[PDB]
């Protein structure tokens, strides 16, 4: 079922994988190793930058600005190499799995991520250079799609849709998961709850994600990337071809699967589009009894008529892009 | 060995907002230089029309 | 391409090849041969090129296919 | 005859020659769904008149 | 909204500034308004992009970069003797998330456990690599090949004859990818 | 909140059987009143008599229901199917999927294969 | 004269239309290659050497593409509007001086002729959009009408400030008058305003409201296919160049330099084209730099910012002329 | 109709009935299927899980047919009439061969005699050569070897050639056809069809093309239809004037025609057909058919012999002519006058 | 698709549009877009790489380049 | 300003006169062009 989560918010694959991997790990009552937690937080923020490049610059394209979209898609084209180097896919990695990550990062990856990191600040500034002070950008977004703080909570808004309204709320600050409680980052919060503040909060998260990524590169520990229990995670191919208990466990994990102790859970993470959650019900068997995905954009598109009725047709275009919808997660 | 950071760690990157005000786009020099172009242009225009009206007197 | 590069590459390869390259690659590339396929395809490398452009192929067939 | 009068003629013959080519050398296969209004793929109320 | 406990220090915004409290000069404010100043900066930033190298590669003469782990089209592989490596355990058929693999096996004429049918519906596959992950003997692999687009969907229903032919053709990369990627598996 | 759409009806329970009795008549009336309007919306080439015949048969299949809580689910479905049809959210293929334009004996069924 | 009247008229029209229609094809490739450079791309480089046959493949592809006449569309008007827009856009090239009086018509009132021809061609956009009887084309046509209620007064106001200096209304005389100084120096605010209106006049970005692709699908041209679409594209890109020529005529000295007649006449032609090509670049640079404005805001910008400033210049500028004794003689001289 | 079909050669066909994933067990070849009729027979055979070989000439005009059937069901073969091998390669795996190849007007490489006689000759000779069970050749109405209209004569001689070579031929004679993309109702609603020799007063019994594709499907299952001759005509007789009256009532347009004297129009029509590359509707013989009248030849089976009752053209005018109503009258209900 | 003028082509990109892909056994998914529209070239992958799609567009243009239009009429 | 030097940013550099030209005519000479280093 894990590749299904790659295809919900399909610009934020490894983050979708994480919320499903953290729900199963909670029902498995296992503690994934420190190197996996640092890989998942670093690729969690590489994913956040990838989403924001698609989200913010698709939104600017709708308002009429074409050039920032082209610049930012070279950067994301750069970052899908990091995906395609640790997994074998540019988009649907299937990398983050309950128990850690599928394989370990290759021996040249951390240096190339740091090399990209030394120039990504300039990328944020040149897209900052065409929109933040542009008077046509300001008059297309300032005062548009305004939602109050008390209504944003009542509308099930999360993420920038909520933080735009002045509420300090981050799921990685309030319920730390993986290695987030081991890093420093700031939380962008707007004050007017409009498309302009939401744009300023997302352009700040570019800088905060790049700040987190640097700390992960510095604090990357050694050790396994898979929980060291072959009853849960697949054994190394060497061990499976060398030892009997490794072969039996490899055979059972790929035919039956592992059994998840019975129960249910709601697990939520700060996805690039908001609180992404999953409600997983467990039989005690090897197949989930119920998997429900709580998609941030489902909760956001529902409040569309609340914030848009009374604006013009162009202002509706402005509000679709600030609300950052991907319909793989909306429809599921 | 696994893929590790270098001994002392990587050096810091640039992430803080950096949009430094350049004198090419300041509203005082642009207004002033506009006024010089606009005042010189009217100077030549006064010379031109005065000459053309005199050229018109000769043709008539 | 840019004038310093295009004239420098044009000087190296000759006018006849320059027009052949404007017909298939549409670029003006110079590099050293690295080998030949079983199909006749020719491969060149030049590390003094823009990233992901240091390796390229001269396709043997006119109706070239990847 | 004057340049203006021929100028008007040539621009009109160009508007005709381009139009005539498309009216002759292009396939013309009109059917019900090809000839419907565009509404992003769903038919809606016809209320533009 | 805000955290329970003492309210955040200085969370309340300062009182609004009046028109005559904004400490910008009229000459600057009016100059910026009429001279379109911030948008001239944006125009200039495009100019220096105009004089930067482009990012473009000339596909297909140049190809973008792919890793040893890259997942392309499927191939069945052989041992150095030409014997098929596939032994019909059916593990990949079981683990498939899209049920794209159909396998039928028997004892071969010489008593060997070998497949009689081996089909991959390439229009059902999700290209996750789970099937090559599970193989006990490195038989099913995904090639580094992505350029195999076809005229019909029948051309995308691979039988054992097509998949062995793929391994017979692509073995040098399949071996070099496994060599480069095996220690991490 | 967000506005309910044009034919949106709040979901409420039937008070008594008299309530349900009057609602079902209101729903049947509203459907057969709209059959001329369905025909030109969906370019139905059949006449409106056939459309109203089908409305009657849909109501007739729930004729013999003596449970308030089953009727109210049924009054819910018709309200949503009416709202869906009148706002032109569904299209011609959906409306024509609703018009169908089993063997009648054992021996007929036997000879052709089961049916 | 030496040869026939009809032949002289014939070859002069050809020398104007044919090189302009070639020039229109290259502005379309040049814009695609210029934005790409600003976008770290290449632009067309595979349809002809360096991509120099791209516009012709686009043109030829459409003239061989099937036309559709929608059932809900008023069809005679569905074809009449693009034909009006194309003919009346291309007519504006009949008064351009490529040298002193080197125009197909050296009319005494060629500035009013250009206002009449541009206004008539926008009416084709309005008609074609309405005729389609589809929502997005209907919304496209209404924006084009709002847009002309926005920029037409702005251009007519702006040009009247140039006529106060020139005193002529003839395109050659205005250029001849600029041998004293280019009108972009004394009329610098007017040059910015006229350029802004010209971008709005051409429905170019940031004012691409009638054909906006991110708000309407293609606006007025959404039901239009094959040759009808191509008529609207040649009209738009021919309007861009014409407005860049006119801006060069009125503010940048026109053809003024920055066998023997042929060598001299060439320098005028290059000089006009160089200044036009720079302004063509500024259009493409402008589409690449800015977001689209909102149509409510364009109307308010022209009507509460631009026009109030232009009316005050219309008062101020003749007051400077009478004060310095610089009213131009309105006789024929230059 | 059953789960077992037994063919003339005696092979059994154990069928699973419904859907495009099932087993119809029949391998058909449909020559001339990219025309107007050909899709309805191909959709009927394909959507019940039968393998259909579709011999084609132009690649892009065959493409709508593949949607009819599942993967591997509709097989395209590229053929020519004067390429006997491609004809033989196309019918030799088959238990039924439909011959729907015809053309109203002569072409620079095919006369009406060349496409009807010789084309049928090759197709039937291959049917005989590989011993194909069934051969449903589609002729025209009024087909007669003694006719003087080239269309009605040449399609009348191919009828006799087919029987002389393969006596079990099911000969099918449809009337002028109406339907979607028909050259009957869509021409009367068009604006090019302005010229005319008679006053649109020739009569015929128009038949729905949908009911003719169904009729051809039933002839495959009713084996007793072999060696027979079928005239497939509609329930009423109309003139071109009565049909054109219905079209005007439906599109709300009141079309008009220019009548010409046949000694004048016929020579011109033979020039337009010889000087234009597209189907112009005008040719010397199409003018000659224009002056002829349909006769239902008795001793010929009918729709009733398939147990089918055709519907009248009037019931179908709204469905097929609505794309041609002007916007003002488009939202109106069907005429049903 | 019907509203797209001739000549027209369809590229099916991806396992879902090819044969329904990972959602082939779903109650709401068409098992391949070629149950709906005719398809000229099929690109494999989920997702096909940017270059794989370019390879399928190069197949379609190679099919255009071998498409006989005016010589087709000359055969009929 | 919170800019790090161009000389640490792991991108292809200008050199010689074109370095002098570019530092004369850009908005920030410490901004990188985004083109990675082949070695
Ligand atoms: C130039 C001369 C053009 C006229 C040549 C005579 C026509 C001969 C072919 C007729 C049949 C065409 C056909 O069936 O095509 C099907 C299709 C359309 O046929 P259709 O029959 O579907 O069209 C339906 C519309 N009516 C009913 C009006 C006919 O044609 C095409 O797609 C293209 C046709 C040919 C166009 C070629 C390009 C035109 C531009 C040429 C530029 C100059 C070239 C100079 C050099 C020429 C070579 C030396
Ligand atoms: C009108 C011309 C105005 C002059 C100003 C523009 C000059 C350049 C435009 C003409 C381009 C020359 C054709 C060409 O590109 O050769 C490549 C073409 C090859 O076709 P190609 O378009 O596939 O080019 C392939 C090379 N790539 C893919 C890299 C772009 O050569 C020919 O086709 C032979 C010449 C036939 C056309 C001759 C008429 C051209 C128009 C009149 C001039
Ligand atoms: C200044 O002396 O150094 C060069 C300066 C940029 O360098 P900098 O050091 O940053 O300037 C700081 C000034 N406080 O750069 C400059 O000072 C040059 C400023 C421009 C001076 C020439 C102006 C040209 C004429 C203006 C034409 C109209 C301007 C407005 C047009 C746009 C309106 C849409
Ligand atoms: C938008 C459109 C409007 C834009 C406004 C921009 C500025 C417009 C105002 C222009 C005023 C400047 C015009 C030039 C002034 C001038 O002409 O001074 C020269 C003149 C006498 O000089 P003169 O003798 O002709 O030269 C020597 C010839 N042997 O001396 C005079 O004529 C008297 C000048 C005194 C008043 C000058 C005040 C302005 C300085
Ligand atoms: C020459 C060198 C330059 C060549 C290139 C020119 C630039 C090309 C750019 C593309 C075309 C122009 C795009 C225009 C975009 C500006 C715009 O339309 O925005 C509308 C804006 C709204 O203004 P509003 O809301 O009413 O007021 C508060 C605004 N925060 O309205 C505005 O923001 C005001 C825009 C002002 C434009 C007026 C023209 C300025 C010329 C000087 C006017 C002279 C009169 C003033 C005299 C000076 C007084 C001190
Ligand atoms: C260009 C080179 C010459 C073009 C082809 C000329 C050769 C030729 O055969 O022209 C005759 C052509 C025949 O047209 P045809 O298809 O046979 O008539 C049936 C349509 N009703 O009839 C025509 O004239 C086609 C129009 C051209
Ligand atoms: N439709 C009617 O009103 C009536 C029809 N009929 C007969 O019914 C049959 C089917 O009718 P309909 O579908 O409407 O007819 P169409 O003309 O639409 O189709 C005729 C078919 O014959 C093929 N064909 C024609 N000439 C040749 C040739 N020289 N070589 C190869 N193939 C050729 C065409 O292929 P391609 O498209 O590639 O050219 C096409 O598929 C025809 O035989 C027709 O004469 C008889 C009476 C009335
Ligand atoms: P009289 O005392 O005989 O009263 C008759 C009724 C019917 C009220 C019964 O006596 C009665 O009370 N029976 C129980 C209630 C009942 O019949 N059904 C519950 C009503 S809901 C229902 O029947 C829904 C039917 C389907 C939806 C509506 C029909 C239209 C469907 C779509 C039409 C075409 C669209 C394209
Ligand atoms: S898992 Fe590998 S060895 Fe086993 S049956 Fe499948 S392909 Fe053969
Ligand atoms: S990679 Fe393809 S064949 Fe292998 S398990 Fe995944 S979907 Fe099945």
């Amino acid at each position: 079922a894990l590749p299904y989560f790659d295809r919900l918010d399909y610009v934020s694959m490894m983050t979708n994988e994480q919320v499903f991997s953290l729900a199963v790990e909670k029902l498995l009552n296992i503690e994934i190793p420190p190197r996996a937690k640092f890989i998942r937080t670093m690729f969690g923020e590489i994913t956040r930058i990838l989403n924001h490049l698609m989200s913010v610059l698709s939104h600017a394209m709708d308002v009429g600005a074409l050039t920032p979209f082209l610049w930012g898609f070279e950067e994301r084209e750069k970052l899908m190499e990091f995906y395609e180097r640790v997994s074998g896919a540019r988009l649907h990695a299937a990398y983050v799995r309950p128990g850690g990550v599928h394989q370990d990062i290759p021996v040249g990856l951390l240096d190339d991520i740091y090399q990209w990191a030394t120039q990504f600040g300039d990328r944020i500034d040149e897209t900052e250079e065409m929109l933040t002070d542009n008077r046509i950008w300001i008059n297309r977004l300032k005062g548009v799609g305004v939602v109050s703080a008390a209504d944003a909570l009542n509308l099930s808004f999360t993420g920038v849709m909520l933080r735009g309204s002045g509420v300090p709320w981050d799921v990685r600050k309030s319920s730390p998961y993986d290695a987030y409680d081991q890093v420093e980052f700031d939380v962008p919060v707007g004050i007017n709850g409009d498309c302009y503040d939401r744009y300023l909060c997302r352009m700040e998260e570019f800088r905060q994600s790049l700040r987190i990524i640097h700390q992960c590169l510095n604090k990357m520990p050694a050790g396994p990337v898979r929980y060291e229990d072959y009853k849960i995670t697949p054994p190394p191919r060497a061990a499976m071809k060398e030892n009997m208990e490794a072969l039996i466990h490899h055979f059972l994990l790929f035919t039956k699967g592992y059994a998840v102790p019975p129960g249910d859970t709601y697990t939520a993470i700060e996805a690039p589009k908001g609180e992404m959650g999953v409600y997983v019900v467990s039989d005690g068997s090897e197949r989930p009894y119920r998997v429900h995905i709580r998609a941030p954009g489902f909760a956001h598109l529902s409040g569309f008529d609340h914030i848009t009725r009374g604006h013009l047709l162009a202002d509706a275009v402005a509000v679709i892009g600030t609300m950052d919808l991907v319909f793989g997660e909306v429809d599921r | 060995p696994q893929d590790m950071p270098p001994p002392g760690g990587y050096e810091a990157v640039q992430y803080k907002r950096n949009l430094p005000s350049r004198g090419l786009f300041r509203p005082r020099p642009l207004l002033a230089g506009a006024a010089v172009l606009m005042l010189y242009g009217w100077y030549k225009l006064v010379k031109g029309i005065r000459e053309q009206n005199e050229l018109a007197r000769e043709k008539m | 391409s840019y004038p310093t590069r295009t004239l420098a590459n044009l000087r190296k390869i000759g006018l006849k090849e320059y027009f052949r390259q404007l017909l298939y690659i549409g670029d003006t590339k110079y590099g050293e041969l690295v080998g030949v396929d079983k199909f006749g395809n020719k491969f060149y490398e030049n590390k003094e090129e823009l990233p992901l452009r240091t390796r390229w192929v001269d396709y043997a067939k006119h109706d070239y296919d990847a | 005859m004057s340049a203006m009068s021929i100028y008007i003629i040539f621009v009109s013959i160009i508007a005709i020659l381009f139009l005539a080519i498309d009216l002759i050398f292009a396939p013309h296969n009109p059917y019900k769904e090809k000839l419907s209004a565009f509404e992003c793929g769903f038919h809606s109320f016809s209320q533009s008149r | 909204a805000t955290p329970a406990g003492p309210p955040p220090k200085n969370f309340r915004l300062p009182p609004p500034k009046n028109w005559d409290e904004e400490s910008e000069s009229t000459i600057d404010k009016v100059g910026k308004y009429f001279l379109m100043t911030e948008m001239l900066r944006g125009m200039y930033v495009l100019l220096e992009q105009f004089f930067r190298p482009p990012y473009t590669i000339y596909y297909p003469f140049e190809k973008g970069p792919i890793s040893p782990r890259f997942r392309g089209e499927h191939a069945l592989r052989r041992y150095p003797s030409g014997e098929e490596r596939c032994i019909a355990c059916k593990l990949c058929e079981a683990v498939c998330p899209a049920q794209a693999i159909t396998i039928e096996a028997e004892e071969r004429a010489d008593g060997s456990r070998r497949t009689t049918r081996y089909d991959i519906d390439m229009t059902k596959c999700i290209y996750c690599g789970f099937c090559q992950e599970s193989c006990p003997v490195d038989a099913i692999v995904e090639s580094p090949n992505a350029e195999y687009a076809t005229e019909t969907r029948e051309e995308l229903l691979y039988n054992k004859e097509k998949l062995l032919a793929n391994g017979d053709k692509w073995e040098p990369e399949l071996a070099a990818a496994i060599r480069a990627d095996a220690p991490y598996r | 909140a967000v506005q309910p759409t044009k034919f949106a009806v709040t979901v409420r329970q039937s008070r008594n059987w008299a309530d349900a009795k009057q609602r079902v008549i209101a729903a049947y009336r509203a459907w057969i009143r709209a059959a001329p309007e369905i025909q030109t919306m969906y370019s139905i080439p059949f006449p409106v008599s056939h459309i109203r015949t089908r409305i009657r048969q849909e109501f007739e299949r729930h004729r013999y229901v003596n449970k308030l809580n089953v009727v109210d689910v049924l009054l819910q479905q018709s309200n949503a199917d009416f709202q869906e049809t009148m706002n032109f959210w569904r299209q011609q293929s959906h409306v024509m999927a609703f018009f169908k334009e089993l063997p009648s004996n054992f021996i007929t069924g036997f000879l052709e294969g089961r049916n | 004269m030496s040869y026939s009247q009809t032949i002289n008229s014939l070859v002069e029209v050809v020398l104007v239309l044919v090189p302009s229609l070639v020039g229109i094809a290259y502005v379309t490739v040049g814009e695609r290659k210029t934005m790409g450079s600003m976008q770290r791309r290449l632009g067309p480089n595979a349809v002809g050497i360096y991509g120099l046959l791209q516009a012709f493949a686009d043109a030829l592809k459409l003239l061989l593409k099937e036309y559709v006449g929608p059932t809900q569309a008023n069809l005679v008007l569905f074809f009449l509007g693009p034909v009006i827009t194309l003919i009346f856009s291309l007519l504006g090239y009949a008064v351009i001086p490529y040298g002193p009086g080197l125009a197909v018509n050296d009319l005494s009132t060629g500035i009013l002729y250009m206002l009449a021809v541009s206004s008539l061609a926008t009416y084709g956009i309005l008609l074609a959009g309405w005729s389609a009887n589809s929502k997005y084309a209907f919304l496209g046509s209404l924006r084009s009408t709002a847009q002309l209620i926005s920029y037409e007064l702005v251009l007519s106001s702006s040009i009247l400030l140039v006529i106060m200096l020139s005193g002529s209304l003839s395109l050659t005389v205005i250029v001849e008058s600029q041998r004293a100084i280019w009108y972009i120096l004394p009329l610098l605010p007017v040059f910015i305003i006229f350029f802004i209106g010209s971008v709005a006049e051409t429905n170019r970005a940031p004012f691409d409201l009638a054909e906006a692709e991110s708000e309407l699908v293609s606006g007025f041209m959404t039901e239009h296919a094959a040759v009808i679409f191509v008529f609207f594209f040649l009209a738009e890109y021919g309007s861009i160049v014409l407005m860049c020529i006119l801006t060069s005529i009125l503010f940048l000295g026109g053809y003024l330099l920055i066998n023997a007649p042929t060598v001299e006449g060439s320098f005028y032609g290059l000089s006009l084209g160089v200044k036009t090509s720079i302004l063509i670049f500024v259009f493409i640079w402008t589409r690449a730099s800015f977001p689209r404005i909102r149509f409510d805001q364009l109307m308010s910008f022209c009507w509460t910012v631009l026009l109030p400033i232009l009316f005050a210049l219309i008062v101020l500028v003749p007051c400077i002329l009478y004060s310095f004794n610089i009213f131009p003689v309105n006789i024929s001289l230059l | 109709i059953s789960d077992i079909h037994i063919t003339r050669t005696g092979k059994p066909l154990i069928r699973i009935q419904g859907g495009r994933s099932s087993l119809g067990e029949h391998t058909a070849t449909v020559f001339g299927a990219t025309g107007q009729l050909g899709r309805y027979i191909v959709n009927r055979l394909a959507r019940q899980g039968c393998t259909v070989i579709v011999p084609y000439r132009e690649e892009m005009a065959k493409r709508h047919l593949k949607v009819s059937g599942d993967l591997g069901r509709v097989i395209f073969m590229e053929f020519d009439l004067r390429n006997t091998q491609s004809i033989e390669e196309s019918v030799r795996h088959s238990d039924v061969v439909y011959n729907l190849i015809g053309r109203d007007y002569p072409t620079k490489n095919f006369s009406l005699a060349d496409v009807h006689i010789e084309g049928t000759e090759r197709i039937v000779e291959a049917v005989a050569k590989y011993d194909v069970d069934r051969f449903i050749q589609v002729s025209t109405y009024n087909a007669n070897p003694d006719s003087t209209c080239e269309f009605f004569r040449t399609k009348g001689i191919a009828e006799k050639v087919a029987r002389h070579v393969f006596p079990e031929t099911t000969i099918v004679r449809p009337a002028p056809m109406f339907g979607f993309e028909d050259r009957l109702l869509l021409k009367l609603a068009s604006v090019t069809n302005l010229f005319t020799s008679n006053h649109m007063r020739e009569k015929f019994w128009p038949v729905h093309v949908n009911e003719v594709g169904e009729a051809l499907e039933r002839m495959l299952y009713d084996d007793s239809t072999a060696g027979q001759t079928f005239e497939l005509y509609g329930p009423r007789q109309y003139s071109m004037a009565q049909i054109a009256e219905l079209v005007d009532r439906e599109i709300y347009k009141k079309r008009r025609h220019i009548n010409l004297p046949k000694p004048i129009l016929q020579p011109l029509a033979e020039l337009i057909n010889r000087v234009l590359w597209w189907d112009t509707g005008l040719s010397r013989d199409q003018v000659e058919r224009e002056f002829h009248d349909q006769v239902i030849d008795p001793t010929a089976k009918t729709f009733k012999d398939l147990g089918m009752e055709p519907t009248d053209i009037s019931k179908w005018t709204y469905h097929y002519l609505l794309p041609y109503r002007p916007s003002t009258y488009y939202d109106l209900p069907p005429s049903t006058e | 698709y019907d509203q797209m003028p001739d000549p027209r082509w369809v590229i099916s990109m991806g396992s879902c549009a090819n044969g329904g892909g990972y959602y082939h056994y779903s109650y709401s998914v068409v098992r391949g877009c070629d149950r709906i529209v005719p398809v000229d070239v099929y690109v494999p992958g989920c997702p096909p790489t940017s270059e794989a799609l370019m390879y399928g567009i190069f197949q379609l243009q190679r099919k255009m380049r071998n498409t006989k239009i005016t010589r087709m009429w000359y055969r009929k | 300003s919170n800019a790090v030097s161009i000389t640490k940013k792991y991108t292809v550099q200008s050199t010689g006169i074109w370095e002098r030209i570019r530092r004369a005519l850009v908005i920030d000479p410490n901004r990188s062009n985004g083109v990675p280093l082949n070695p």
